[PDB]
């Protein structure tokens, strides 16, 4: 008998969960669990709190799995906050909650689901070296992980056969008063016909902004960004020049009935794996207040076994920093209007593209030879 | 107009000192006075900081930490929920270098410099005295990596490499074999900076080993000089301390005052919002606060009781005062200062550990190759 | 690890060395066989020698 809560924000089909709640079987592991659905709106962090408080003193809640509809990125700090205070552990599968953090502390109990920034990094190479861009050159701002970006990029090209000539790194930080006149005169520097990003979405747009006040946007410059970037696909900020290309997470085929369910049985493996050899269970007193005297019984083990699960021929493995390992990953380019297209999804380290050769959007010449 | 600050403080007492300074500071636009008192749990802290931020849509807060010995979650409720609404927060009494971190924490100032300055002060007792080769011991933390860096990379100008760095778990019960490995080097300056529980662990396994002998140079910290440590303490120990460390009053007599002159320059220059006393109601950021962190980092401070205060660009105070503390017979006295970047000497003379009054060469050349 | 005895061209260059500068000295192979070059260990920023 172990309790499992999951908490919508904003809009969503709150039948279509109910339905799919019970879509699997969980016949032959011990888990007995219970579904409990509360809904809330974006009132504030004290709202949230309270209403986990709430929860979780209400009936026998040891875990929890968050949902999002919002693009703020401070709600995964704040639950990573809260799962540090409390043991209990705390799933985010859509929204604000799968943002990536900087580094979750030695005692949080805190997962998210989606890629980080080395496996983007590195999916971005594996796109550059099919249609044959081997000159680029990169430019980022301040950002949690950004020294990581560009020294796993850096890594990566110098111990291979094909030659990557990459052209000067800029690392100008934009958050200076006065300073856009140097900006923008640090901005010519770039030549390369390849440009890489790394910026929040308003940065992103201001940086656009400038480029195109300058001037270097129109014909020969392709822009790769990262997932983060977009955040939300049906928000164009209509600053994005046409040809930008972006990774995402694959929500289109994955939309979030699946994820509740996939959810709830990494849970219940879990705990039916760690019950089973161990022969105990972490069924503490999961009091409010006063909860320094509660740390009695260590949830580290569960810890360990949260790590290692499979179910129903796939995949869950997570890592140290608590991410995928093995995530399924869509490629989407903004066509001549405002909208995403999808141009290839890749899986298992197999990249597939729908496309042979890149389309031009005159001194581009063909040559026969024998 | 009118303007409010805001504050928390961990005495009432202190509360009352702390309304005494703001309507002294009244003579020098109206200012105001909230403070409220400690909880020991974080999450009851977080709810009343931001149900007191909406009382009085405040502009900036003061934090203090509490009689508690460890205290180094107290910070963390205030400086999430602050950071949650970009709103600069300033610290007196906080001296783990977690809190120095861009990254975790946007907004974040120290009225203290951490212990990273005081390994850069390490420098100078090298400088003056010529010893040119050092053994360093630290603890594998957070905490202990970013004074290993910050002491590589000041030694990094002089191209002067330390000849051995080795590193203990923290919370262990045995470093007999670690510190086996150090007896057989060639080296006779020891310098350590780890917890106040291994202070203790250290030194009762140096005596069996006959290290704390004639010829012998510790250097030691603020942590490791106090607490039980000098229980078990060998004579001849080499300390440091802070001249106005300990002083909350004096702090706040000032600290209200370095603020004063911001809000001076910040309330007629342009676009001045206040940010949202809406708590439960706005989830947005205010424009304000990405300037003020901006001019608040330089407003230089003309004199105050602890001297000259000028920010650098990290938030952290410069040019503090150390004095460069001793132990003899077992008690301490104090033997001379560090004048910003350079150090005097005084009346009284240093005895070293073992009885010799000299200046031992801290080498000891070996006559055994490989 | 089995006690061998070593003579040539260096050997003999270092008693000559060492006679002059009053040391001693403890002679042993290395282990793994290599002059040495830099690499990259478990895919990280840090590289070490061999
Ligand atoms: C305090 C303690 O446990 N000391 C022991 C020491 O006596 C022993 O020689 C060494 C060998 O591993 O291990 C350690
Ligand atoms: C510190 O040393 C300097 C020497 O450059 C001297 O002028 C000064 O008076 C000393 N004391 C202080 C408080 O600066």
């Amino acid at each position: 008998s172990i309790g499992i809560a999951v908490i919508l924000v904003g809009t969503s089909d709150e039948v279509a969960i109910k339905d799919a709640h019970e879509k699997d079987d969980f016949h032959h592991l011990s888990v007995v669990p219970r579904v409990e659905l509360v809904a809330m709106n974006e009132t504030d962090p004290k709202s949230i709190i309270t209403r986990i408080c709430d929860l979780m003193s209400d009936r026998k809640i040891q875990g929890v799995v968050f949902a999002d509809d919002t693009d703020q990125e401070a709600i995964a700090q704040i639950l990573d906050f809260i799962s540090a205070q409390t043991l209990t552990p705390i799933l985010g599968i859509h929204g604000g909650s799968s943002m990536i953090m900087a580094d979750k502390d030695e005692s949080s109990m805190f997962f998210q689901f989606g890629p980080s920034i080395e496996q983007q990094a590195s999916v971005m190479l594996n796109i550059m070296e099919e249609y044959d861009w081997y000159i680029f050159s990169i430019v980022t701002t301040y950002f949690p992980g950004y020294q990581d970006f560009v020294n796993k990029i850096r890594s990566t090209i110098e111990n291979s056969f094909v030659g990557w000539e990459l052209e000067e790194v800029l690392l100008l930080d934009m958050s200076l008063d006065d300073g856009d006149s140097k900006i923008q005169n640090q901005l010519k520097k770039l030549q390369s016909p390849i440009i890489l990003l790394y910026c929040t979405k308003e940065e992103a747009t201001y940086i656009f902004e400038v480029a195109n006040s300058v001037g270097l946007t129109g014909y020969g410059y392709t822009w790769i960004v990262p997932s983060l970037v977009a955040g939300d696909t049906d928000t164009v900020p209509s600053e994005f020049p046409t040809g930008l290309i972006s990774v995402s997470y694959d929500e289109w085929d994955y939309g979030l009935p699946a994820r509740v369910r996939d959810g709830i049985a990494i849970i219940t493996t879990a705990a039916s794996d760690m019950l089973s050899e161990h022969s105990f269970i972490p069924e503490p007193k999961s009091s409010c207040y006063n909860t320094h005297e509660k740390r009695i019984y260590q949830s580290n083990m569960l810890n360990r076994y949260l790590i290692n699960v499979t179910f129903e021929g796939r995949n869950l493995s997570f890592s140290e920093d608590g991410y995928q390992m093995h995530p399924k990953l869509v490629i989407i380019l903004l066509n001549k209007e405002r909208k995403w297209e999808r141009v290839g999804k890749w899986k298992d380290k197999s990249l597939q593209m729908k496309y042979y050769v890149w389309p031009r959007m005159d001194d581009h010449l063909s040559i026969v030879t024998l | 107009k009118i303007v409010n600050i805001g504050a928390v403080l961990s005495t009432r007492k202190h509360e009352q000192m702390f309304r005494e300074a703001v309507n002294q500071a009244n003579k020098r636009i109206q200012l105001q006075a909230t403070s409220v008192t400690h909880k020991p749990n974080a999450i009851q802290m977080a709810l009343s900081v931001c149900e007191d931020l909406i009382s009085s849509q405040v502009y900036a807060i003061l934090v203090s930490h509490p009689p508690t010995p460890n205290d180094h979650f107290t910070p963390t409720p205030v400086s999430y929920t602050a950071g949650f609404y970009r709103i600069p927060v300033l610290g007196l009494t906080t001296r783990m270098s977690i809190y120095s971190d861009k990254s975790i924490h946007l907004s974040f100032l120290r009225t203290v410099p951490p212990y990273s300055h005081q390994s850069s002060v390490w420098f100078e007792m090298m400088r003056v005295y010529n010893w040119n080769h050092i053994i360093l011991l630290v603890s594998d933390d957070h905490e202990g990596r970013a004074a290993q860096k910050r002491l590589e990379t000041l030694l990094e100008e002089r191209e002067s490499k330390a000849e051995k760095v080795l590193q203990f778990d923290p919370g262990t019960k045995n470093v007999t074999a670690l510190l086996m490995e150090a007896r057989e080097l060639e080296a006779r300056v020891i310098i350590l900076s780890a917890s106040e529980d291994d202070a203790a662990t250290v030194y009762r396994a140096a005596a069996m080993l006959d290290m704390t002998g004639s010829g012998y140079v510790w250097l030691v910290g603020e942590r490791e000089i106090s607490g039980n440590a000098l229980r078990y303490a060998p004579d001849g120990i080499i300390g440091l301390q802070l001249i106005n460390g300990k002083n909350e009053s004096a702090h706040i007599s000032d600290a209200v005052g370095v603020v004063a002159q911001a809000v001076h320059e910040l309330l007629e220059k342009e676009n001045i919002t206040d940010p949202p006393r809406g708590c439960v109601g706005n989830t947005n950021i205010w424009k304000t606060g990405p300037l003020f962190k901006r001019v608040l980092m330089s407003s230089k401070y003309a004199d105050g009781v602890t001297g000259r205060v000028e920010f650098n660009e990290d938030g952290d105070r410069k040019f503090a005062q150390y004095s460069i503390m001793n132990l003899q017979n077992r008690k301490l006295v104090q033997v001379g200062i560090y004048n910003g970047t350079h150090v005097i000497p005084n009346d009284r003379k240093i005895i070293w550990p073992g009885g010799e009054t000299e200046k031992p060469r801290g080498y000891q050349m070996s006559t055994r190759l490989k | 690890t089995v006690p061998q005895c070593c003579y040539g061209f260096c050997i003999d260059l270092l008693i000559k060395l060492a006679r002059t500068m009053q040391f001693t000295y403890e002679v042993h192979l290395v282990a793994d066989g290599k002059f040495g070059t830099q690499e990259r260990v478990q895919n990280s920023n840090k590289k070490e020698w061999n």
